Parts: structure tokens; C-alpha cells; sequence
């Protein structure tokens, strides 16, 4: 891991190896980003803890023993990525690395829809994949739309003419995640 | 109610004790809150330990536990039994300051153990002077809190 | 029938009798509404049509032979109702009623979340049902919002203790129409 | 040769040669852009019609024996101008134009203004003409503004200095289209 | 008088009557609200000239000798009515009161429409006028809205039937104000 | 006594008084309201925090030992009061409270103006306090507005007449927070 | 001079040199934009006054005996410079220029912020100056930022490490202008 | 490179010592972070026991500490010492191998404690067995991990 | 009510006529509604012409309407006569099955006169072989409509 | 190449079978579209006809169809032969005015006959009068259309 | 109540001392204004000069200020007492017209003293050619303002 | 290049006729504007009144003006007259100067008169006494303004 979903609270940490020790190591902790930048989320010494202004509120800082908790409080897709934290005891600096997958768990929507030229014969079956990180959607057989929250979206159509060959399935998948969509009859 | 044998209760034996449970103890940066008298708000020594004495049993209980039969166990068993024959030492103030000059603290295992060992440290030596000396009327020290 | 689909052009239909008659019959067609009001939607003699301005662009009218019709160029959930079409010639007035059924095909989603409090081990899945005119929904066993377009969604949803019984089948129907929503496995 | 004025219904028609035939012709309604660009409108085959979305609602079409119609709803200033009908049986296709004129009444104002400095003594008098396709004012002696609504509005000015020549004609043109503006008095002895 | 037509500049005038005299006078400006409402403008003592927020830049006032002077920097429709000067000095009180009439020239507007129903016969011609204090529209023969400006505009209709009889002409007046507009031929 | 500055972090505690447990510890912690009211912030048992989402974001709850933590990430005005945490271990409750103080220091501002009738003579100084709990402005001699971040303004005039007596001295207070603002001489001779 | 505040209603005056004349002389002031550029505020001959419309109601023009003057009815920063009245009479003419001070009266703040980290030991006191040609501000010790309003903000900052030696004082300047500020205690 | 004094090293004094360690600490909810070997991982008992004894000795002076001339202080300086001795008693494996079967541990210092003594209990009897049992080539064990 | 006559009035006569209506017109895409009995409602051959036939008689007015003296004019005029002296030969039925099988169709005049030709070709051929076809009760028929 | 002949050619049998078209067909509100000759245009009586006679041919095939070896489908195979006959009775004009005086109407196929009932009958007229009316030169007429 | 007095109440010395006045103002744009009869208004010579003469009492002592003793000073004590003296020569007309055939003039100093010298002016030659002229009932001229 | 003439140049007629000018104007609020000496920037009296001469000049042509040969234009010509003969008993002094100690005013023609009766009132005096007086060098007081 650390797997967490949209929304979750979660917690990477870190620890200083002399036992002892605590409050006398500080602590920084950094986002990970493209490709090598680091970029301060915040620091803590002597149970002091300040969160740089652009994370306040959606990461804390606190301490244990000799351990370290980065708290994302609800996490976004954006907190996908690797962490690093640096512990430093006068000159002396160790570093910890963490990577955080977040996860939106998939929609699956099927909704169907009649040509109207040049006739009313073919039904369009469309089946809808939303999810993150990895949206995959296909039709059993007898275009990546990147959305506000950063999740992505795909989406399959399938054509039948007269006679409907009905029921028809829809396969959607995130990773291990999986779900069906049936479309079993039209509305006449 | 107090007399001359309260000179006679805290020996060095119970002291050396306390020092055992202190020396005893691995070194972590690990904190516990515990609830403790206010050095700040009570400044009278006699009045001090006065106070601090009717924590001490509750505080050991809740704080301060070992496995059974332990050397460590053994040595808060007869810290009780101690506090139990102290008892007669102390007279009662009012009961309003129950709750007074009381202050919760964040710390260190050996820094309670500390606070403990010298309640008990100063509590002899001030009845090794005086047997009467806690029957001393604290009730304006109390009041003085916060 | 008739029955049109969310965006269909279609058509209402009228005649006069006496097949030699076209033009010379005074033509009106109406909107009928809670409970026996009557809006005049537009009239028609002589080859000239005038659509009154609320329902402009919406419905047109014209002739053929005997022949009248009303068409709405693209039925929305409102055009769903009884239509009265009068037909005048001097003093003779015969009058025809005529019913549209506008529907929406549904959309079936399905999405899970699991629990967050006490634990993570609930997996709750929710299956959604927007249709009109009648979404059901319902999870196979071991609160409906109106829309801005005048269509109607429901949702059910089912919480799954340790270990979960997937896969888990919702069921979702218009009148006629169906369709199956399969949550296989989770993300893990 | 048809015109329609702003806000009416109007129809355009074109017709299979043979009267026997009708609902057989697949038939396609373009609109002309300038580039003798043809952008299509919608299509009829068999008595099923599709417009295409954005037409909807501005333009339908209908089928009457071997005619087909061309609806327009309600008639606005872009639609003015050709429309082309694409009517296809088997390999043979044929065509017919069509030239649609929407026209806008035009709208004539009359108002005045006298000068502040250096003195209140000269009176300008003020004709406006709206309208389309050929707003046109002129004042009888003893630049041109686009609308958001497709239409063309023109101003002309007359300074009459002290004794005014009143009454004063101004005449307003849109084709055949004509009214007169006449100032008569101002507001003071 | 006075008057002063939209938009112009205008002054009213009042006066110490011992001619000796001048900045001793304190002057003060009312504008009359209705009715027994005075509102105060501006004062004037010695030279030291104040006007009250609400009508700073809309008014201002200076003194010629005896002579005072109440200035409308651009005169709007609202300051058409009755003002008031008082002039005190020592204990003895003058006071004036002034008429101002605001004019706003007429504007008017002919155009026509053809009928849409039953057929194209009837032509309907509008004629309309903007004016203040008074506009009036007539037809010559074979309510009042106020504007954002405080001005009033007043509009008549005039159908004909086939054969139009045109030319047809409407009046438009102020006061003594007139103003003509003639529908003289349709578009065909 | 915990007091915290406007945007500061502020962390509020309690505990379990059986220092050898702690996860097993059922956590809630409570905003009292002015009706003594309790609107839950979030809960913890071992060691799985769920903060309520009109709180998300703004406080946090950890453990360490016996000790549960609540962590308001930027202190603003509205939180201000008293807290609550209620702790269950099997059918044994007990609860603890806990007042937090915010506070804004305070700005104090000076600005003058001078009559423009009867005459120029006049000059008025200003002093304005804002604050949070309790601004409170005053002139030495020889109403309360409320902002949108909850803070309080207050100001007081001083209207001088010629000659000017300057200095003037103007003491602005929040609690024990102290400032003043001197006007020392005007802009013209 | 001339020297108004920020607000205030302040004249320039002119005039002709013979005494006999006065209604007869064209007046026409200008405001000198930078530089060798004049802009038309109005003119006045006769006794007919016509003020262009960009400064209209913020300027405006009287005449008495041989005096001419220019009013300007509420003075905001923008009016602060050089002004020129060119006066005319047949064929010779004479020209004045005035100059006029715009002052807006200088606002002093100060106000303390404590450090977050790495602990709370240092206090930032800030002191601000607002005004007009000139703000300045400075601590008394052991860039310029342009307002809507045309006016001048400038901000210094001291950091006091423990323990902080109060009170501070800071003193503001406009130009003879001034004002202090002073931090005494903190909150606690 | 082993010899028999291998199984004459580990004393029941150094046992004992180490239950002193874990009797002597006060019960609180509190907890620090160390590695140690899983069992998880290394599931061999006598290569999960080489490994994890070598791991014990270097994380002993940052996990192990009392103030100095203190009983558990000298019972550790002791347990150092034996360290020392035991050098060549486990022979070495392929140095790719040193971060591998370790992870860390959140728990309690009497977790810890209790950890440190059964490795030594458990190593202790072993070497009693058989001297030369840690000369056994660990590598493909620590190579199945992680698994 | 019926009688033997009933064999013999509608004649070939008749039909010639019907068949010269049908000859005479201009083939066009042009197509107009009337109403009409469906066959896919009324199955039962002698209750559908039975209401058919009833049916083309008092639709023929406003459907078939040629200038007056004009040869299908005057052959219209005949039908019309021929329905009357036809009255008895048709027993009634429920009047709630007036409306009853009934549908309408937007379809060609000549295709309605193909419709209108068979009915009487068909309802002759009845008569032909028993006078007495329609005093058949046909309420069942009519009930089961609309199936 | 207009001859005496042209005057025997447009019988009234032929005449009689265009009245019979039309008092056979059933009367609806039924139109459709076809292109004929604009009588607003082309005022003139001889030029009229002159072109309307160029469409009638196409006219009939186009517009009047029947069913075969029926009465009204013979009468209109011998109105086509008819009009090849009168080929001779009609001199070209200018072949820049093939397209000219032309309109679509959208009328009842009663009112179509009617049209073309009546260029046979004034043309049979005409003729009668002058077999030799046909050779107008229409190349003015046709130019004023529109 | 008129009489033969009226031909000569208005001498020379009266015409010189108003030229006077005129002669020795600064010539200055300066402009006061001041109440006079309206000309426009009052066109009849006969009315006009009544109408003046029942204003130019108020005039003098509000517009034509002088230092005690000057001799222009003197001048108006005299024209005020002139004036005492015509009371008689002019015949009272309806007071509902005291306010009539007024309005207020924004004039020079100068321009006004020529209005009151052409007053007299004007009233003495019609007086010497008619002394009983001012018994003229003006109220209808009035009543046309 | 004074001389003795000095003592007695501006007589006392020179003066009465000043004193008329001020007694025969008539009192109003009028207000012109002048350019004439500061008082504040110039307070030395000699300098000032050797400033003030170097005006009165122009002062006079352009301020205060009266019709051809009326008593008191007769009595400005006069002053112009004796303006002229008064050029030699002040002496030049740096025409840098000539703008300086100058300023506008915003007053009653009375006051301007009386601005100018006492230019030649406290010149008279001091010129009575000394003659030579206006010999001085108001380089210096020129300079201050
Ligand atoms: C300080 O005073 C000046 C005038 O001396 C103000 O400038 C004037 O502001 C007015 C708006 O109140 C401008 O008029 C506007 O012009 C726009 C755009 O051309 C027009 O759309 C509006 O309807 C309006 O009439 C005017 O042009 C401008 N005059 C000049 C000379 O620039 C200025 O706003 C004042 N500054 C402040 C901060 O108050």
C-alpha cells in the first residue's frame, strides 16, 4: 500500500530509529512531483508544526513516540503520487519515501437510445465507465474524458439492428474492480 | 490524629524503591497525560504535599501498574500499604478544594515517576523535622488557586 | 400509440371527413392541462399557420390533403399529455383527441463506497435509476428526485458486511424496460 | 419569389418531376453559406424526417404528394438568403434553389437637440431609419450601425440655425418601403 | 422660467436687496421635495461654499456681488420642480423660491406589422412617443410607461384592412412641441 | 488555558486516565453550541478517525498513549468556545472540557479631516481598533461593528479647533494587547 | 498654492487685466496632461457656459466682474497638476497657468502577527501608511503600492525576537504630515 | 569458522536479565517504531532466527536504552559484549540479503521486549543443539522474501 | 327480414362501375384518411363484409364525390340507390358495436377505391350463394374487437 | 413548314377526351406540384401558347399518368401523337428562351387539366382562324419574361 | 391730487446732480441685480413713468449707497426728498398692481443709474408739457403685465 | 536723480482729488481683480512704496477708468501727470525684481482706491521729510519676497 479512497482520511509515517528521540528530530515532509521538484507540505520540531498555506487544511502533522504521521484528511485525486519525508538531528539526515494511491471506485451507467434516421430499427446501447485511476470499459460481443475532480471517463457504444439481439452485457473495470451492465429489453 | 510515629513510616527502604521503579524504566520519547498538583498554583511547600498526598493513591493505581509479583508490582503494593498508614498524618481540608491546585501534565513515564518520588522524598524529610507538620490548615493556600 | 422518445420529431394527426375538404376547414390545435384547461397551441385555415409564441419553434402545423397535422420537433417530458384538435367548417365543429406518451430511456449506475467508520468493512453499493415516466429500482436479495428535464430518479442501496457476497445484481425498470447492474469485486 | 418578414412562418417547396412519386425521393434541405457552401438542414426519406441539431426548432420539414416543404418557424434576419433541395431516386439525382427574403419593417425616429455653446440658437434635428435589407435616410432641404439582431440602423443630422425653417421632412426607405419624419415646432415660443 | 432641456447646464439666482451687501448673507439652497419638504443643496457664508454629499456634482452654488447663484451642472429630470433660497443675515430672514422646468425633446417612432392570422391583410401601425414632461400620440383618422430616465413614452395603434388607405399620420407632441410620422407605402 | 491566534494551529487534549490504555478507548469530540448544545467534530476508536463533513478539513483527532488529540488546523473566530470529549470504554463513561480562545490582534489606525464648513478650521482625527474578543478605542484628552471574519471595529473622533493642540494620543486595547496612534502635525503650516 | 483635500471643493481663478471687460473675454480652461498636452474642461463666452462632457459635474466654470474662475466641485487625486486658462479677446490673447496640490491626509496602521514556526518566540509588528503626493513610513529602531483611488500605500515590517523590547514606534509621513504608531503589549 | 563454544555463549544469566527488562517496565498504550524480522516472511526456523539474532544486536543500542550503571543498563552493555563474542558463530550471507525479510513495527516497548527475548530464548536453544547451526547458507530464504 | 331478392341486386353492373372509378383516376402520390373496417380486427369473413359493406355505404358520400351527371357521378348515385333496396337484406347488431373494428387510413383515393371494389365484389359473391348471409348474429365478431 | 394541314389536326374528339379525363376524376383537396407556363408573364395569346405547347409533352408523361389500354391512358397516347403531329404547326424560337415564362403551381390535378384542356382548345382555335398562326415570332415576348 | 407746481418740481440742478453720478462711477463688468419696472412688459411711456416712480423710493435706499455727507450722498437726500414732493402729482391706481410690470434686472451699477436718471429725465418733459399727465388711470396698463 | 523738487511734488489737491474719487463711488459688493505690492512678502515702507510706484502706472490705466473729460478722469490724468515727474526721485533698482513682492487681489473697487490713496498719503509723508528718501537700495527687500 498505502491504498486510500476519494474522500478517505489516511495517514503516511515515517520514525526516527533511536527510540529515545522524538520532538529533537525535525521533520519535513514533502509531495513528490514531475518530475524530481519537491515541494514542502510542512514541518515539525519540538512539537511545533506549521502547514505551508497552500496544503493547510487538507494535510496535518503530528508526532508519537519517535513516530511521524502525515494526515491527508480527505483524500483527492490529486494526493496521488510519492511523499518524502526528511528527519534531520543536527547533521545528521535521514529520509523516507512513501507512495499513496488514491482510488475513486467506478460508475458503470448503460442507457440505450432508438436511431431516428432513416428509420427507428437500430438501437444504440452506450455503456459509461467513470473511475481513477484506471476507468476500462468494453461490450461482450456475440476517447478519455478527464473530469473536474481529476477522475477519467470512458465510454463504448454498440449498434444492433432488427431483431435486437437483447440481452446484452457491458464489461466495466477500474483495476481488480469489476461490474457488469446488463441492457435486457427496450420500452417498445 | 497525627503523632510522633508519622516520623517513623516513610523509611529509605520505600525511597530506594522508587529509585528502582525510576532506574528500572527503557528510555522512549513516549508521553502520557496524567493529572498532578500545580507547582505553580500551589507554591507552599507544606500545602504542596498536602495536596499531593491525596492524588498519590489514585495516581499510582491508574499510572503506575506492574505485573504481579513483580519487584516493581511488590514495591507499589507496599507504596499503598504506606500511603494507607500516612493516612493519620494528614488532616482533612475543606472538602471545597477537592478539585483545586490540580493540573493535568503531558509527559515522559520517568518524569511522572520523578513527580512521585519526591512527594514522597520531601514528605519524609519535612516529618522527620515535625511529626505534626501536615496538620497544617491549608485551606487559604487552596483558595489561592488558581 | 403515439409514443415518441426524448428528442423525436413526431406527429399528431387529424382529418376531415368529407375527403373533397382541406384548406376551407378552420384548424386548432390545443394542449390540454390540470384538469380541462385548453391551450391553444396554434390554427391553421386556408394554408395559413400561425403557432402562438409560447409553443414557437416547439410544434408546427400543416396540411396535406383532408389531412392536418401537428408535429413537435423535438418532444421534451412536458409534451407527454392529451392533445384536442378542433375542426371547424361554418357552423359545423367536430373534435378529436389524441394522446402523446413522451419517455426517456432509462440509465442504470451502479458504484460502491465502503465504510469509513467504525471500520472499513462495510461495502455499501448503490444502483440509480433515472426514466420516465416510471423508474423502479431494486438489489436482488440473498425518495425520488424530479429532474431540471421533467425525468425522474430513484435509488436503493445495499450494505455488504465481511466477507462480501459479490457478485450483487440491481434490477432496473422503466415499464417495459429493463436492465441489469452487476458489482462483481471491489478494488481491494 | 418568396419573402417573409421578421418573426413569420414561411415555406419553401421543391417537387419530384414525376406526380406519382412522393414518399420514395430521399430528399435533403441545405442552407447556402457564402462560399456556395452548403450546410445541411435536414433529410426526409419514406415520411421520416430528421433535422439536424442545429436547426431544430427553426426548421422542419414535410412531405404533401410529390412536394416537399421547407419549413421556417419563424423567420429571422440569418435565414434570409438560397436554400438548395437535394431530391435523390435510385442513381438519379435533382436539384432546385430556392432564395428566401426575410425583410424587416423599417422603424423611423424623429428628435431634436439645440446646441449649448455658443449659444441654445441652433437646432439639430435628428431622422433615424431601422430596418432590412436597405435602411436609407436622407432630410429635404428648402454611417451605418449593425444590430444585434441582424437588421441596419441610419442617422442623419440637420442644423438649422436661428430662425428655424420649421416645418422640416425627412424621408426614410427601406425598398418600396417609405415613411416620412416631420419636425413641426420645438418645445419654446 | 427658467427652463433648461435635458442634459443642459442652468442656474437659478437669488439676491441681497442692499446691494452693499454680499458674503455676509448666509445662503442656503433648498430643493422642495413634495410637499412641505425641504431638502438642503448646498450653503454658502463668506465665501466658504458646501454642498451636501447627495447632490455633489449635481449642484453648485457661487456668489457675484449681491447676487447667488444655484448651478445645475447637467440638468436631469429629477431636478425639475420648485427650489428654495433662504438668505439670513444677522437675525433677519429673505427667502426665494425659483420654478425649474426640465425638458426632455420628444423622440417619435413609426413603424408597421403585418398580420400573421387569419392572413397577411391587416396592417398594424405603431406609433410611439417618448417625451417630458408630457407626450402625446395620436393617429389621424379617415398607457404611459416611465422610463429608467424618469421620462415618460405613450404608444397608439392603427390597423388597417385591404386596401390599406395610405399615406397615414400621427402627431406626437410635447407641449408646444410636434412632431409628425407618416407610414407612406409596405415593403410588398 | 489554551489560546490560539487567528490562522494559527491549536491542538486540544484529553485522556484516558488508565494509562495503559488507549485505542481501546471509544473518542468523541463535541463543539458546544450556545444553547449548551453538542454538534459532533469527529470520533476515534482504534485508531480509525472519521471527522464529520461541516468539520472536514478544519479539525483533526489523533491518539497518543491515553492521550486523544483534537487539532483545529487554522484557528478562526468561530471557534472560539468551549469543546467536549466524551470517552467510552464498555458501559463506563466520562467526559472532559475544554475552552479554546481566539484571538485577533489588534490593528490600530489613525487618519484626520479637516472642516469644509463654515470653514476649514475644524480638524477631526479618527482612531479605529480591530480586534477580537474585545477592542476598545479612546482619546486622551488635554459603535461596535462587526466584520465578516467575526472580528469587532470600533472608532472614536476628535474635533479640534484652531489652533490645532498637537500631539494628540489615541490608546487602542484588545484585552491585555496595548497600542497607540500619535497624531503629530497636519499636512499645511 | 493652490492646495486642496482629497474631497474638498477648491477654485482656480483668472482674469482680465482691464476691469472695464468681462462677459466679452473667451475663457477656455485646460487640465495639461504630461506633457506639452492640454485638454479642453470647458468654455465660456458670453455668459454661456459648456463644460465637456468627460468633466462634467466634476468641474465648472462662473465668471464675476473680470474674474473667471474654475470650480472644482469634489477633488480626487487625478485632478492634482496644472491647469491653463486661456483668455481672449478679438484677436489678442493672454494665457495663466495655476497649479493645483490634491491631498488625500495619510492613514496610519499598525498591527502584530507572533511566528508559527519554528516557534512563536518572534513578533512581526507592521506598520502601513496610506496618502497622498507622499506616504512614508519607517520603525524607530533601538515597494509603493497604487490604490483605486490614485492614492499611495507603503508597508514596513519588524521582527522582534525574545524577549520583545516594547513599546515600538513607527513613525508615518506624508509630507509635514505626521502621525505615530505604537505597539505596547501583547495579548498574552 | 564456527567452533563448539558457539553453544556456551548464551547463558541463562543473559535470560534472565532479559525477563528483568520486561518485569520492570510500567504498562502504558504507548508505542514506538522498530524493524524487526516478520515471521511472516521468513517462515525457516533456523534462517527466520540467524536473521533475526544479527538484526537484534544492531537495533539493541537505538531500541535498548537505560541510563548508565543501572541494572538493565549493565544486563544490556552485557548482551553487546556476548554479541561480539558470538561473531564468528553465524557465518555470512550474500550482502543483497541485508534490508530483505525486514520490516517495521508499531507496537509497545514490552512488545518489543518481549520480541528481543524469545529470539534470544529460541537462539539460545538451538546453539545448545548444535554449535555449527548458523553456519547453515541463508540466502535462499532471504531470497523467498517477500513472500 | 331478408328475402330472396337479396341474391339479386348487386349486378355486375354495379361492378363494371366500380372498376371504371378505378381506371379512370390519375395515378398521384397523393393520399387522403377515411375510415375503414381492418381485417387484422375483424377476421370472421361474413362479419367483416357484413361491416364493411354497411360501412362503405355511409362513407361513400364524403368519400367518393365526382361533378354531378358525369358517368361515375351517376354510377355513384346507383350504389347509393343499391344501398337502400339493400336495407333489409342486413339484420342489425348491437348499436354499442356502431364504432366498434373501426380504424382509419392515410392512404391513396385509389387505393381507398380498390378497398371499396372488393367489399362489393365479395359482398355480391355472399349474396350469390344465400340470400340470407347477413341475418348472421355478428355480436360475437364485433366484441372481439380491438384483437 | 406550317402548313394548311395544321387546322385539321386537334379534332374536337380530342377535345372531348380531355373533358373526359377530368369528369372522371374524384373530387379531393389533394395538390400537387408541376411547371407551366405564367399567364402573368406571357400575356400574349399566340406566344402563350407557343410555349405552353414546348411543356405539354413532357407535361403529360410526367403528370397524367393511367393504367394501360385504359380509356384515359389512350386518350393520352393519342394526345402524344397528336402533339408529334403538330410538330410542323410550331416554328423554333430562340433556344436561349427554353427555360423562360415558366412557373411551378401547386394546384389539384383537376385544375392541371383544366390547364392543359385549355391550351388544346385555344391553340385548335387559333388554328382554325389561321393555320399559319404558330410561325409568330415569339423571341420579344418570351425576352419580357419576367 | 395734482397742480401747476408739478411743471417745474424737477429743475436742471436735479438732472445734473443724477450726471453727476454717472460721471463720476469707475467704469467696472461688475453686476448687481435689483428690482425695476419691466419695459417689455410696461410699454406705455405715461404708466411706465408712474409705475418707476413708485419704486424708485426703495431703489435709491437699497442700491444707491453713498457715505453721510458726500455730495452724491446729498444728491439722493435731495431725489428722496423730490420724490416726497411728487407724492402728490401721481394719482393712486388699484394695489392689486403693486407687484405688477416688475422684475429684476443683473445689471452694472452704471446701466442702473441710467435707468433712474432717464426716469427723471423722462417724467420732466412730459411734465413740462403737461403737468396734469400722471392723473392718467393706468390701472389697465398694468393690469396688462 | 532726485533733487529737492521732491519735498513738495504731490500737493494736497493731488490728494483731495484721490479723496474724491473713494467719496463718489457707490457702495457695492462688487469685487474686481488687481494685480498690486504684497504686504506680507514686502513690509519694509519705503521699499514697499517704491515697489507700489513702479504699479500704480499700470494700476491706473487699466483699473480705474472713467470717461473723457469727467472730473475724475481729468484727476487720473493728472496723477499720470504726476507719476511722470516722480520718475527721477526713485532710483532703479534690479530688474530681476520687477515680478517680485507682486501678487494678486480679489477686492471692491473702494478698496482698490484706497489701496491707492495711500501709496501717495505715506509717500507724501515720508517725503515731506526726506526728500532723498526714495535713494534707498531695495535690492535687499525686493529679494526677500
Ligand atoms: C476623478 O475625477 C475624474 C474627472 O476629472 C474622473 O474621471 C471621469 O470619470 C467619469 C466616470 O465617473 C468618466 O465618464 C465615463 O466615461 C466612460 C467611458 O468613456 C463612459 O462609459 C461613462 O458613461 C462615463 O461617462 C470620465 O470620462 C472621466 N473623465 C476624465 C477626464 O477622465 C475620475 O473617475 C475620478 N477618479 C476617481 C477615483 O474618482
Amino acid at each position: 500500500a498505502v491504498t486510500a479512497f476519494l474522500g478517505e482520511r489516511v495517514t503516511l509515517t515515517s520514525y526516527w530509529r533511536r527510540v529515545s528521540l522524538g520532538p529533537e528530530i525535525e521533520v519535513s515532509w514533502f509531495k513528490l512531483g514531475p518530475g524530481e521538484e519537491q515541494v514542502l507540505i510542512g514541518r515539525m520540531h519540538h512539537d511545533v508544526i506549521f502547514i505551508e498555506w497552500p496544503f493547510r487544511g487538507f494535510f496535518d502533522i503530528h508526532r508519537s513516540a519517535n513516530t511521524f504521521f502525515l494526515v491527508v484528511t480527505a483524500a483527492n485525486i490529486s494526493h496521488d503520487g510519492n511523499y518524502l519525508c526528511r528527519m534531520k538531528l543536527g547533521e545528521t539526515e535521514v529520509t523516507k519515501q512513501e507512495h499513496l494511491s488514491v482510488v475513486k471506485p467506478l460508475t458503470l451507467s448503460v442507457h440505450s437510445e432508438r436511431s431516428q434516421f432513416p428509420d427507428f430499427s437500430v438501437l444504440t446501447v452506450t455503456c459509461t465507465v467513470n473511475a481513477f485511476p484506471h476507468p476500462h470499459v468494453q461490450w461482450l460481443m456475440p476517447g478519455v474524458m478527464k473530469e473536474k475532480d481529476g477522475s477519467l471517463s470512458v465510454a463504448v457504444d454498440l449498434s444492433l439492428p432488427k431483431p435486437w439481439h437483447l440481452p446484452v452485457t457491458c464489461v466495466g473495470k477500474n483495476d481488480k474492480e469489476e461490474a457488469h451492465g446488463v441492457y435486457v429489453s427496450g420500452y417498445l | 490524629d497525627p503523632s510522633e510515629y508519622c516520623s517513623h513510616m516513610i523509611g529509605s527502604g520505600h525511597l530506594q524503591s522508587l529509585q528502582r521503579l525510576i532506574d528500572s524504566q527503557m528510555e522512549t520519547s513516549c508521553q502520557i497525560t496524567f493529572e498532578f498538583v500545580d507547582q505553580e498554583q500551589l507554591k507552599d511547600p507544606v500545602c504542596y504535599l498536602k495536596k499531593a498526598f491525596l492524588l498519590v493513591q489514585d495516581i499510582m493505581e491508574d499510572t503506575m501498574r506492574f505485573r504481579d509479583n513483580t519487584p516493581n508490582a511488590i514495591a507499589i503494593v507496599q507504596l499503598q500499604e504506606l500511603s494507607l498508614r500516612l493516612k493519620s498524618c494528614f488532616t482533612k481540608d475543606y472538602e471545597e478544594h477537592d478539585k483545586a491546585c490540580v493540573r493535568t501534565f503531558y509527559e515522559t513515564p520517568l518524569q511522572l515517576l520523578e513527580k512521585v518520588k519526591n512527594v514522597f522524598n520531601e514528605t519524609k524529610n519535612l516529618l522527620d523535622k515535625d511529626w505534626n507538620i501536615f496538620s497544617k490548615n491549608c485551606n487559604n493556600s487552596f483558595a489561592e488557586c488558581s
